RNA sequence: GUUCGCGAAGUAACCCUUCGUGGACAUUUGGUCAAUUUGAAACAAUACAGAGAUGAUCAGCAGUUCCCCUGCAUAAGGAUGAACCGUUUUACAAAGAGAUUUA
RNA sequence: GGAGGUCAACAUCAAGAACUGUGGGCCUUUGCCUAUAGAACUUAUAACGAACAUGGUUCUUGCCUUUUACCAGAAC
RNA sequence: GUAUGUAUUUAUUUU
């Protein structure tokens, strides 16, 4: 339907982003994949 | 939008709340323009928002300098004169209203009511001559072709005998001393220093 | 219910509070939840009564 | 409608904007109803627009006379050290005051010489130059602190809110990331776990 | 046809005579931002209206009709609306093919044109929600007949019907007796919106019977969605429903699809 | 900026079919009906004419998880609804495929970024007494049937079908799962 | 509605008026938004009490939280702002001693 | 075509005492040297305004229970 | 002498 894209003009002294606000969230860690950590009790207990 | 309990306001509510911000830019363009001791009446511009939201006096004052000094010489003068004149002069109250007293509109009360007129001066026929015509007019020309440039009112172009009679006037409001070597420790490099 | 405090608030009993897909696997599961639905539904449909 | 939107509907602005507590305050709403240095700030200076401009609508009903219009609007901008208390928000403004007052002095004993000890007046242009720009000089300050207030009634205030080191909280900083930066040490000198 | 179709539609109520904004008296001071009163607590407000519509008596021809809008007056539906012919938005009961219109876009928003949203209310409230459809209706506190009790809950029955009955097409009216309620259900999302937005705060009986003098003080009769139905009957009835109802439709998936291939 | 760059996601169908079209683009939107958060709307009418503007209700996170039209609602491809498409996909295969989604607040809008999308995705008077009423077939379906051979006031409960009308003219040419009697007094 | 022009009729003597027609001039507003009960202010009143470190009476700063409030605020207050004060079992083994069963 | 506009948009306004274009020579485009043309506005008791405010950081002070709010000097 | 906190469901959600 082809289209073009022409942004609306505001009223400048109504709110300039209607919808803005300060809410919060907490996010999804989203992954598929591991990072293997990787690497190479008797005497030292004594010590520690 | 005066009266506002509706639903239909909620837009123009909160459009209120946003031009309170610009508010105190409309007093600063509001109170220049003050209509002066001498002027009756004044006529403006105003930008108004389209919601009722808020009304900027839109012009600014351009008035000749020396003209300037001339029109309120005239009315220092004419001040204390009329000072010495009468009897009782009373100083009014303040404020004016109290308040339970909600600011009567314009359209009804104000418009019917006529100046009732303002200080002027006697001036005369004869010294004055050049000048007593347009002297107190709101802004003093909007239009000479020569006199000065036009509507838009910049660059006025004046001639001898009229700026004489103004020095003539402006003498209660004039620095009077012509010798720079007056001001000897005076000047600001003697304050710097 | 009793109510909430700040508007957000969150009631746990309602849906998963964070739900994080387990993982993917090779292992192919897909079974064993119709072993756990079994059980589940057997369950809460026991105490009903 | 700010007022009315903060859910205080207990204070009431008179015609002359005073603000008032119509219903003894339940301590809460106190807290919840202390008002902002800027809302303060700005409904004192509506006031002195307010009051300007009522000695005028006064005068075009005909009820003064153009000579104590020019005085009255005079002893508006010398007194306003008195007719509103601009000066509790901003402090700064009372150099105004300190100027206005001195302008007003010279203006008198220019004027006085030879005539009367008495109220006559009627030349205010110094002050009234004197309050437009110190006027200029809190547009801008305005549109800031407004402009937040308002984006706070809106949007709700900033969610994270850090803060700063300052004067006071230092010492349990100081502490704080002390005893942070010995757990790492003390954490890696143990063999394992 | 005659009856809509045929002549143009009318006023109910003169602006003059609309009702009074500024909601009345449950506090001291009118707060101007909100619309509410300030402080104290009473019990809440809530009224019958003055006003009803009357379905084939004002309903006709208007604006919209001729200029072609889709979502039909509200304050239509009450018979509020003081415009006459002139209001845009539609003066009349759902036909059937009307709803063939809406029935693109009947996902998202009402009859009325508003935006449903999706998690209904606490009390099943007053707009959609949209990951549903319900077209069956709770209406309760029944007691805006006032408390004149009518000598059979039949005639209850008889009553509700009488009135839901006009809007439209209907399935069914089950009242309830244990509890006061109604459980009514229609053909038409649409028409389901239209008789609720309508039926809110009423009061019943002929254009008088006994008490009908005070109808105007009682408190109206609450029209909210109903939730599911605990009985097996209904609900073995609800899962056939909707199977006969994916029999269809795969017949349109085979078709375009068939023809993609 | 990224709130742009992944696009509209509009039908093809509510759309409206004409050549070319203008609507608004305005950075921040209404929240969704859904995850609650910000976004960018598009309004339009769909063609220039027309009397209604068309709104988006949704993010393009959230038309992404569903797969389905930001105006429409409804499936991108089939052109229907969510708790249709996953039911019919549900059916076949047998039993699987529903979107448990997000009560409270917090849940919803936390739950609206991770982006595995979703199962429906995941692939893509004369009183008359006539008797022996079928519990599940509607009045519109019986006066229906009457008027469609040529006013009512049934009850379900007891199977009772109650009945009035207007003149005995439609007494005769009512009778020139039925129990006949004609009965008034 | 203006203007240019044509034709016709009348006035006329190339015009004044009327009729018809051609041409030019002028060219797509607004809506995120319907008008009080059923798409969402918050206080107040009633009752229940009525201020952390302690044996007790107070100054206080912090720290964490999917709690925020007032404040222009990266200031500072809001009981040191409030919530914290609770419920608590498995990387688990090695050696020795008695009872039981069995190749 | 002329006059105007309390009309708009776009350029430019603090510097080697200071701008720009062009011809020619040299180095290798910059850059240096030479020749030539044109330069509105603003500058020497130095500047766009013979006018006159506010804010931030940083130090020095002054009120001095603490913070906003402040006292009076400087630098940026 | 107080901040502070708590509950304030009236209008019958299908067997
Ligand atoms: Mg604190
Ligand atoms: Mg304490
Ligand atoms: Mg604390
Ligand atoms: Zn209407
Ligand atoms: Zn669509
Ligand atoms: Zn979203």
């Amino acid at each position: 339907h082809h289209i073009e894209v022409v942004s609306k003009q505001m009223d400048p002294l109504l709110p300039r982003f209607v919808g803005k606000k300060a809410r919060k969230v907490v996010a999804p860690t989203e992954n598929d994949e591991v990072v293997p950590v990787l690497h190479m009790g008797e005497a030292d207990p004594n010590e520690w | 939008h005066s009266d506002m309990a509706s639903k239909m306001y909620n837009t123009d509510k909160k459009a209120f709340l946003g031009a309170l911000k610009y508010l105190p830019h409309a007093i600063l363009k509001l109170l220049e323009n003050m209509p002066h001791p001498w002027e009756q009446a004044k006529e403006v511009k105003v930008l108004y928002h389209t919601s009722g939201a808020i009304t900027f006096v839109n012009e600014t004052p351009r008035v000749i300098e020396p003209v300037y000094t001339a029109q309120w010489s005239a009315t220092w003068i004419a001040m204390r004169r009329e000072k010495r004149d009468r009897t009782h002069f009373k100083r009014m109250r303040f404020p004016p209203f109290d308040d339970d007293e909600p600011p009567l509109s314009y359209e009804q009360h104000i418009e019917n009511i006529e100046p009732l007129d303002p200080i002027n001066l006697p001036l005369d026929s004869q010294d004055d001559e050049y000048v007593k015509d347009w002297l107190y007019d709101s802004r003093p020309l909007e239009e000479d072709s020569k006199k000065v440039n036009g509507t838009s009112y910049k660059k006025w172009s004046f001639d001898l005998p009229e700026m004489s009679n103004l020095y003539r006037l402006s003498t209660p409001l004039r620095d009077e001393v012509t010798d720079k070597n007056y001001y000897y420790l005076f000047d600001k490099k003697s304050f710097f220093n | 219910k009793p109510k909430k405090k700040y508007g957000t608030d969150i009631d746990y009993n309602e849906d998963i509070v964070y739900e994080q897909a387990p993982m993917p696997g090779i292992y192919d599961t897909s079974t064993e939840d119709r072993q756990i639905k079994k059980k589940f539904e057997q369950f809460e449909r026991k105490v009903n009564r | 409608l700010l007022i009315h939107r903060k859910g205080l509907t207990y204070l009431h602005l008179d015609y002359n904007f005073n603000l008032k507590p119509t219903k003894t305050l339940t301590t809460k709403e106190r807290k919840k109803s202390r008002l902002g240095n800027s809302f303060h700030l700005m409904r004192e200076l509506l006031k002195m627009m307010k009051l300007i401009v009522d000695t005028h609508v006064q005068f075009r009903l005909g009820n003064v006379d153009a000579f104590q219009l020019a005085d009255g609007i005079h002893y508006i901008l010398n007194h306003i050290g008195q007719l509103t208390g601009i000066y509790r928000y901003k402090y700064k403004v009372m150099h105004q005051i300190r100027a206005c007052k001195d302008l007003k002095h010279i203006i008198y004993y220019k004027f006085n010489k030879n005539l009367g000890k008495g109220p006559g007046c009627g030349f205010w242009q110094p002050a009234w130059r004197v309050w437009l720009n110190f006027l200029r000089g809190t547009i801008p300050l305005l549109e800031r602190y407004i402009g937040n207030l308002i984006t706070r009634q809106f949007e709700g205030r900033s969610n994270e809110i850090v803060k700063t080191t300052t004067k006071q909280r230092l010492d349990a900083y100081y502490d704080l990331e002390l005893r942070n930066s010995v757990m790492d040490d003390i954490l890696e000198m143990m063999p394992e776990s | 046809m005659t009856s809509w179709r045929d002549k143009s539609a009318k006023v109910q109520v003169k602006e003059s005579e609309l009702p009074s904004s500024i909601p009345a008296q449950t506090g001291l001071t009118f707060n101007i931002w909100y619309n509410k009163w300030s402080q104290g607590f009473a019990g809440n407000t809530r009224f019958v209206s003055p006003f009803a519509l009357q379905p084939q008596l004002h309903s006709g021809k208007t604006r919209g009709d001729n200029d072609g809008q889709l979502f039909f007056c509200l304050f239509f539906a009450k018979g509020m609306c003081c415009l006459g012919p002139k209001c845009e938005y539609l003066h009349h009961i759902p036909d059937e093919e009307d709803i063939g219109k809406l029935a693109l876009r009947t996902e998202v928003l009402d009859c009325f044109g508003r935006e449903k949203f999706a998690d209904y209310r606490e009390d099943m409230g007053g707009i959609g929600s949209f990951r549903k459809k319900n077209k069956t209706l709770y209406v309760g506190g029944i007691d805006g007949a006032l408390n004149s009790k009518h000598l059979k809950p039949a005639q209850i029955e008889s009553r509700i019907r009488f009135v839901f009955s006009r809007l439209g097409d209907i399935d069914r009216i089950r009242y309830v007796e244990s509890k006061n309620c109604g459980f009514v259900k229609f053909k038409y999302q649409a028409n389901a919106e239209f008789a609720k937005e309508a039926m809110s705060n009423q009061t019943l009986l002929l254009p008088s019977d006994k008490e009908w003098d005070d109808r105007r003080e009682g408190t109206g009769l609450l029209v909210k969605w109903a939730n599911e139905d605990p009985d097996p009957a209904a609900q073995k009835r609800l899962q056939e429903e909707l199977k006969l109802e994916s029999l269809n439709m795969m017949v349109h998936l085979i078709n375009n699809n068939t023809n993609s291939a | 900026d990224e709130i742009n760059e992944p696009p509209p996601n509009i039908c093809e169908q509510c759309l409206g079919d004409e050549a070319n079209i203008r609507m608004t683009k305005i950075p921040q939107g209404s929240e969704c009906k859904i995850c609650t958060l910000p976004f960018t709307l598009y309004h339009f009418k769909t063609s220039k004419r027309s009397n209604n503007i068309i709104k988006t209700l949704i993010c393009v996170r959230c038309a992404t998880q569903r797969n389905i039209c930001q105006c429409c609602m409804l499936d991108s491809r089939w052109h229907i609804p969510i708790q249709l498409r996953d039911h019919l996909i549900s059916l076949v295969n047998e039993e699987n495929v529903m979107t448990e989604e997000a009560k409270n607040d917090m849940m919803k809008r936390f739950l609206s970024l991770k982006n595995v999308k979703l199962g429906g995705a995941q692939i893509t008077t004369k009183s008359f007494f006539l008797y022996n009423i079928d519990a599940s077939i509607p009045e519109w379906k019986i006066t229906d049937t009457v008027s469609q051979l040529l006013s009512l006031i049934v009850n379900h409960k007891a199977k009772c079908g109650g009945l009035r009308f207007q003149s005995s003219e439609l007494g005769e040419r009512f009778v020139s799962i039925f129990i006949i009697p004609w009965s008034s007094g």
